[PDB]
């Protein structure tokens, strides 16, 4: 709401912000449900992609995979300095459906696999 | 020279989409228990509180020729004038062979049409049917297919007619609108703003201001003013289709009256069931007018061709009177005091503007005395703009009529051709222009809070 | 309100031409206007209606062959004719038409008042 | 349901009970639909204050947030001996936005930022 | 979706599958929201399920309950290796409600209490 | 119709099947469910 | 029949009259049921 000009680095610090506001008679009475189920919906979607990307109570979560080059070829200190997170999602677009493909069972899924076997007999 | 996925949450991230905005109403109730009104507006959310937040180095561009709220705007007011007349009654049984002789109070020569409009109505029994009469504005009237002497209502062959409900009378009432969860409404904050382009200036509200669904014809009224100068707005300057947009940035009172009075009368119909019509006129005779301070409408429209100009930069500038069609895109019409009012405003139009050639101004125009006059005639039955096929009938309103409103803004259109030169006319029409001329500080966008980059952690 | 024409000419059964109807006054896109025709010696004939909305009818014995379209940028009409047939010889006359049709039901009319001067069109081997 | 009337300390056993409880044709067809949505939209409230709080999946959870004497000058053993929690929540409703306030960010905020920052290069 | 015919064993390997496609004008509109609004209900079910049961944000949890022999006297090796999940739940459908009891309590609330008094003074 | 007063006699052509014959004379006739049933029409743009 | 509201009906029948009917191919229709009984004596195995 209030950091979108900033840099991502200091749109970082405030997150829990989006957090709080993300969720929560015939004319508008079908209108009013349908809006709140879709409120729902949404929040539960990213509720269930956390969950397939663990992280779940963690507005921060870092983890093992390694970033492409390919995706953007951008120093970590031009990324973090002087971008609005707007442009970023402009430019990671293309790759975004990739990285959560990759993101949602190569990270977490052989991370359980892997996990249990090692407390396997 | 670690690079590792991380993933964020609550980004500060959004993006243009469509989606469905909700009505958010004033604390103070209607209290008539009406469907349309009150179960739709006075039991919505009140008082919201527009708690707006600038925002740092932002920039976001704002198209009002192309949105997606005004639609649902002409959407809902649609929708209420469909409710408001779903209880009351239908006049279906009055559409009858109309006996009506042309003369009036005291000495006759103004009716124009309306006194003593004789109809059979059988009532209540539905065998002892009696002789009734009543006046109706002669403008509703159409001569029958035949003789002369019968007339008939002037829609009954082609649509269906239906009388207005007192409860159900209905004045302006400030609509917010407030975006559902995961989406938010951004206001373009400039005082230049033409309606196009980048905004360096964005903030953003849970809740608009109220817009009253006011329905009008050409000119703009109990609108907001400008904060600068007048503006002037066109999806294409060039282009001669599109109409013109005129905000002012000062208001212009206008004074409009029905001078005379008229006594109302009812004739039943049913177990429940009133026509309500015109009785005895008292009791002089004067036509409806409307009062306009000339120098304000001067000036006021000489600062409107200076900017006018600019979209034309070059040669003179010609205002005319409407050209034709039916009177509803050539008059002024509104509903002040529930009665519908139409205004020939072709004298207030006939102006030019030159270049450098004389300025006198010593003048002043005269001393606050020279009020600028408009006749206006009245009607009764409404086919609204919002449909075709269901006319409202209006009962009249008994005693005289006064009503007092602020000028805000024009809806104009224009010609090409004549020598060299530029011609403009008021334009108007279509609601949503009306509504355009508010809504084009807003745009609503939806929030996509998951987002990705790389870090040094692992 | 004037209104003013031209256009029209010499053509072969077959061929085309085209008829420019400009006003002055008033703007052709928001009035009732009427194409016509008259055969040398003998009586007017319907040819076209365009009403205030825009919408077109055509008398059959044309319907496939003429078409008219709003020039708004000249405010005009323009009566364009393909497939030339000896019976389209004539002048043709384009004309604006005043009538009264409150909130679309009508009560009252005028008739043609603004008549152009008409433009000659001969179709000949 | 059963341990209203109970001291707090004896009250904190069961608490899954409500947890159980907590959630799950023109006359009453709006109505249910509101009642559902209704019980949806407060329960996730819940669990987003905690999500914001951490605590996600934990009936109980103790954290680093030093009470105030001002909010109540009390023994821990008077305040879990004798007392139902419908008193304590008397007590306590004016604090409890400022409780709320602080818990929701100091707490789980400052920990995020700070647990990032360790893991940091 | 896809292994439901395969081996118990096999059917593991893929779980997220179904965990994505679990969640999300008079005639139909009723229709729709109650559709949508069962669908929420029976996920926030199951997600009370796990809350209660512990194992939130793992689709796979190993706890402490020991497993009776009485439910079923067959071998790992032979539930794992030739069946599908459809006959095994056949079997276990009667004492289902039962372990549910158990895990619901005896294992994560215990859990809760003795590991707050472990930190207790 | 239509001014509910001037009634006008018109006729038609009904399949034979869709009339009866009036409980009375011969030459009377009546529509098939009428004493019945509430018969409507099907509007145009509603064939299905 | 009033505002909005009219019947519609057979007016002029043109011109020739001719009973509306349906044709079908003889040895398809033939073929196709003696298929269908071979299949049918199955559900009764017996008796023609
Ligand atoms: C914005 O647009 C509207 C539309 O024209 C204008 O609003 C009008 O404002 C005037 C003045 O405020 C209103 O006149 C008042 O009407 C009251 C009665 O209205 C009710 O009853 C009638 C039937 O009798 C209904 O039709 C109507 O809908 C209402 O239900 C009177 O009670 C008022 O008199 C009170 O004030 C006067 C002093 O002004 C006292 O002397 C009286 O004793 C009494 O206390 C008054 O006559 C008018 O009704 C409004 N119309 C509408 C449609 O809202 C605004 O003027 C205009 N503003 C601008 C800037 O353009
Ligand atoms: C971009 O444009 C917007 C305007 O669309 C502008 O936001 C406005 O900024 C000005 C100055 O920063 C604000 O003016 C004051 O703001 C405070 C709180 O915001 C108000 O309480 C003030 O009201 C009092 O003072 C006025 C005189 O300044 C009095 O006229 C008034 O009656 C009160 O006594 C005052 O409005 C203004 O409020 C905002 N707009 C809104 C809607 O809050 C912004 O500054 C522009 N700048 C940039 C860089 O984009
Ligand atoms: C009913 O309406 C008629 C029509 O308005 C009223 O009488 C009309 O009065 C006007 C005003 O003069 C007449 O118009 C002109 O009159 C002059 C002579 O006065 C005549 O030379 C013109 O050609 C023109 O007609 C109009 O003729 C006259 N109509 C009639 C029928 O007399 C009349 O007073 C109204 N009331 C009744 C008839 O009770
Ligand atoms: C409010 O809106 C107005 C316009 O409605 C904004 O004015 C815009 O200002 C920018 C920067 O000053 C202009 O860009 C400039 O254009 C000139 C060419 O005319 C060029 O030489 C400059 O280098 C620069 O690019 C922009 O043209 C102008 N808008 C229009 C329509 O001309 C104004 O900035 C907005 N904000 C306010 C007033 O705070
Ligand atoms: C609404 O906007 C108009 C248009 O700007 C404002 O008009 C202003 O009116 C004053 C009074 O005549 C003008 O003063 C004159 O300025 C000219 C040069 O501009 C100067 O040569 C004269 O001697 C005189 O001082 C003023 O210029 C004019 N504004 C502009 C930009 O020209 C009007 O005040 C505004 N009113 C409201 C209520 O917003
Ligand atoms: C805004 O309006 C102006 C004026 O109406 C538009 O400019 C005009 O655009 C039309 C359509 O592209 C042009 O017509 C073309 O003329 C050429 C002339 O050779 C002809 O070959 C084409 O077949 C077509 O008829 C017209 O010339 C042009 N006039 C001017 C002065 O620019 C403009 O495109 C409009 N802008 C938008 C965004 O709609
Ligand atoms: C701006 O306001 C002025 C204020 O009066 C109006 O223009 C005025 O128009 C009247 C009538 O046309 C003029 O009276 C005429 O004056 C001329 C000489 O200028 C004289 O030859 C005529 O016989 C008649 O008496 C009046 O002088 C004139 N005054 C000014 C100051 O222009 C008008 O309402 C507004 N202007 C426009 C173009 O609408
Ligand atoms: C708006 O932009 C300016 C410049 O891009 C930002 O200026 C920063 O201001 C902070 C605090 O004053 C400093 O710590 C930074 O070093 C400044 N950076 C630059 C590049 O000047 C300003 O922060 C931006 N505003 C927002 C809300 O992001
Ligand atoms: C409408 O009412 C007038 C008023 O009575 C009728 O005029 C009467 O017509 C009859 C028939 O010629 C005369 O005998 C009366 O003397 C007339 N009276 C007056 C006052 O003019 C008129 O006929 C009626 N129109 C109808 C019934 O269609
Ligand atoms: C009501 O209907 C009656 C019946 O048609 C009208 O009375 C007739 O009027 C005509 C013309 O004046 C006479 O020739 C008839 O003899 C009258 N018959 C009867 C029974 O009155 C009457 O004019 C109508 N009145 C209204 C107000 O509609
Ligand atoms: C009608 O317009 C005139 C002038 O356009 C107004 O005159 C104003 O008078 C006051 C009092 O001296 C001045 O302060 C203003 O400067 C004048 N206006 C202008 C534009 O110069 C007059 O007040 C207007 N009438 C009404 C009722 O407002
Ligand atoms: C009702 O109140 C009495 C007295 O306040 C409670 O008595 C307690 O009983 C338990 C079990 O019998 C003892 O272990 C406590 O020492 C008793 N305390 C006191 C102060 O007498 C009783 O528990 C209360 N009932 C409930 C359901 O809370
Ligand atoms: C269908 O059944 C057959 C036999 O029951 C399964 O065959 C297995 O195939 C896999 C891969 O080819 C081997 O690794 C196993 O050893 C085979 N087991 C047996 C018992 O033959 C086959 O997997 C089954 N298909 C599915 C989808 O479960
Ligand atoms: C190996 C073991 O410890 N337990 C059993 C074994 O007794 C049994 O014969 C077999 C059946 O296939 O399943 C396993
Ligand atoms: C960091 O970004 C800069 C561009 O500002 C680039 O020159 C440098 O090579 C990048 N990588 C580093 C410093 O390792
Ligand atoms: C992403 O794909 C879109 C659509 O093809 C394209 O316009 C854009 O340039 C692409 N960007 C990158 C960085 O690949
Ligand atoms: C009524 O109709 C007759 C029939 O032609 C006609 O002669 C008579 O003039 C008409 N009366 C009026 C007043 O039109
Ligand atoms: C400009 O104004 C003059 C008078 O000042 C007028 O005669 C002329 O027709 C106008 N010309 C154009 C091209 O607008
Ligand atoms: C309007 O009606 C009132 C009340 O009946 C009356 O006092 C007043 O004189 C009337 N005015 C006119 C112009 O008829
Ligand atoms: C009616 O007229 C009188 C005197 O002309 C006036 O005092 C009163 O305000 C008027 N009322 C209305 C509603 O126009
Ligand atoms: C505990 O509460 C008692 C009141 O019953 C009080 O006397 C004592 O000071 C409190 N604090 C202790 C024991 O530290
Ligand atoms: C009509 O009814 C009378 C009454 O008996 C009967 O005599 C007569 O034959 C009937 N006409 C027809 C055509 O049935
Ligand atoms: C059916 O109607 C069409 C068009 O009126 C006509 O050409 C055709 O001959 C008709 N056919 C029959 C069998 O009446
Ligand atoms: C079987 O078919 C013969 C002729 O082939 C017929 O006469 C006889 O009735 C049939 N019998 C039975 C039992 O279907």
């Amino acid at each position: 709401l209030g950091a979108a000009g900033s840099t991502m680095g200091a749109a970082s610090m405030t997150l829990t912000v989006q957090a709080r506001n993300l969720l929560s008679l015939t004319v508008w009475g079908i209108k009013q449900l349908q809006a709140r189920v879709l409120a729902v919906e949404r929040y539960l979607r990213d509720q269930q992609l956390l969950g397939i990307w663990g992280c779940s109570g963690k507005l921060i979560c870092c983890t093992n995979v390694p970033w492409n080059s390919s995706w953007s070829n951008r120093n970590l200190s031009e990324i973090w300095d002087n971008m609005t997170w707007l442009q970023w999602d402009k430019e990671i677009s293309n790759y975004t459906q990739i990285i959560y493909g990759l993101l949602e069972e190569s990270q977490n899924q052989q991370e359980k696999n892997e996990q249990d076997l090692l407390a396997l007999d | 020279e670690n690079l590792w996925v991380t993933v964020y949450y609550g980004v500060p991230v959004w993006k243009e989409a469509k989606t469905t905005l909700f009505c958010a109403s004033d604390a103070k109730a209607y209290e008539k228990k009406v469907h349309n009104v009150w179960a739709t507006h006075a039991c919505v959310p009140t008082d919201p509180n527009p708690q707006e937040m600038v925002l740092k180095n932002v920039t976001e561009n704002f198209n009002m020729w192309k949105n997606d709220m005004v639609d649902q705007m002409h959407e809902d007011v649609i929708s209420l004038w469909d409710q408001s007349l779903k209880p009351c009654v239908k006049l279906t049984p009055l559409c009858v062979t109309l006996n009506c002789t042309n003369a009036t109070a005291s000495n006759s020569s103004i009716i124009e049409g309306m006194k003593n409009c004789s109809f059979n109505i059988t009532t209540e029994l539905r065998d002892k049917r009696e002789k009734k009469n009543a006046l109706f504005y002669k403008l509703d009237i159409v001569q029958l297919d035949g003789n002369s002497s019968q007339y008939r209502l002037i829609n009954c062959n082609t649509s269906v007619i239906t009388q207005a409900c007192p409860k159900v009378s209905f004045d302006p009432i400030p609509i917010h609108y407030c975006a559902p969860a995961g989406y938010a409404i951004l206001k373009c904050n400039n005082k230049t703003f033409t309606g196009t382009g980048p905004c360096n200036n964005v903030s953003t509200v849970q809740c608009t201001h109220g817009i009253k669904p006011v329905v009008s014809t050409q000119l703009l009224l109990n609108g907001s003013l400008a904060e600068g100068e007048i503006i002037i707005r066109s999806e294409n300057i060039t282009n001669n289709v599109k109409t013109i947009i005129v905000h002012l940035n000062e208001s212009v009172k206008i004074e409009c009256t029905r001078p005379n009075n008229k006594t109302r009368t009812s004739i039943r119909i049913g177990p429940g069931q009133w026509f309500y019509a015109t009785g005895q006129v008292i009791g002089d005779i004067r036509e409806a007018y409307c009062n306009i301070n000339e120098s304000k409408w001067n000036e006021t429209l000489q600062r409107v061709s200076k900017k006018l100009k600019e979209y034309f930069p070059h040669k003179n500038i010609t205002f005319q009177p409407s050209s034709g069609g039916d009177l509803e895109i050539t008059t002024h019409s509104f509903n002040c005091g529930g009665e519908f009012f139409y205004c020939n405003t072709s004298s207030l139009f006939n102006r030019t503007y030159m270049a450098n050639s004389t300025d006198m101004a010593n003048s002043t125009e005269t001393n606050s005395t020279r009020t600028i006059t408009i006749h206006c005639r009245i009607k009764q039955i409404i086919n609204m703009w919002q449909e075709v096929g269901r006319a409202m009938y209006a009962p009249p309103i008994a005693g005289n009529i006064t009503c007092i409103s602020n000028i805000t803004g024009l809806l104009l259109t224009r010609d090409g051709g004549k020598n060299n030169t530029e011609t403009f006319r008021p334009g108007g029409g279509n609601m949503k222009d009306n509504w355009r001329s508010e809504l084009y500080k807003y745009k609503v966008v939806k929030i996509e809070p998951l987002g990705v980059a790389p870090t040094r952690c692992k | 309100d004037r209104l003013f024409q031209s256009g029209g000419g010499v053509s072969r059964p077959g061929g085309s031409l085209r008829v420019n109807c400009g006003a002055s006054g008033f703007t052709v896109r928001t009035h009732y206007m009427y194409w016509l025709r008259q055969s040398p010696g003998k009586g007017l004939e319907w040819v076209a209606f365009m009403n205030s909305g825009g919408s077109v009818s055509y008398v059959d014995s044309v319907r496939g062959r003429f078409s008219v379209s709003r020039d708004n940028p000249a405010n005009a009409m323009v009566l364009q004719m393909d497939a030339l047939k000896i019976e389209d010889t004539g002048t043709y006359y384009c004309a604006r038409e005043l009538r009264e049709a409150w909130y679309g039901d009508l009560r009252d009319y005028s008739g043609l008042d603004v008549w152009g001067r008409g433009t000659i069109v001969s179709i000949s081997s």
